[PDB]
């Protein structure tokens, strides 16, 4: 039936081309794409304002 | 500053494209090595 949500992760050697999968997946399925990088962060607020 | 706060005022890079009054100046950051990066905000993290 209805559209449904899942959680997914993915490694590898660093330019391995991962990214570039996102984005492909994201105009295969039509989803919006939004990149979000979190490296090195402890401010909690910028997950929650 | 988010312009809510006592006394903001734009962030340096509108100060420059104000300045130079062209969109495509040749911005140079000098000096990159040494940035402070501590606890009250890392500027880094800004640079990307
Ligand atoms: N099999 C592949 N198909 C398409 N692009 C690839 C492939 N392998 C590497 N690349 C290129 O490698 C670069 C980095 O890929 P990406 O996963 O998006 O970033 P990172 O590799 O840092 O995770 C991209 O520009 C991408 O085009």
């Amino acid at each position: 039936g209805s559209t449904q949500g899942k959680i997914l992760c993915f490694y590898g050697p660093p330019g391995v081309g991962k990214t570039s999968i996102a984005r492909s997946i994201a105009r295969a399925l039509n989803r919006e794409y939004f990149r979000f990088s979190v490296g090195g962060m402890t401010d909690v607020a910028e997950i929650k304002g | 500053h988010r312009r809510t706060y006592v006394g903001a005022m734009p962030g340096k890079i509108i100060q420059c494209l104000k300045k130079t009054k062209t969109e495509n100046p040749l911005i140079l950051i000098d000096e990159v090595d040494k940035i402070g990066r501590g606890y009250q905000g890392d500027p880094s993290s800004a640079l990307l």
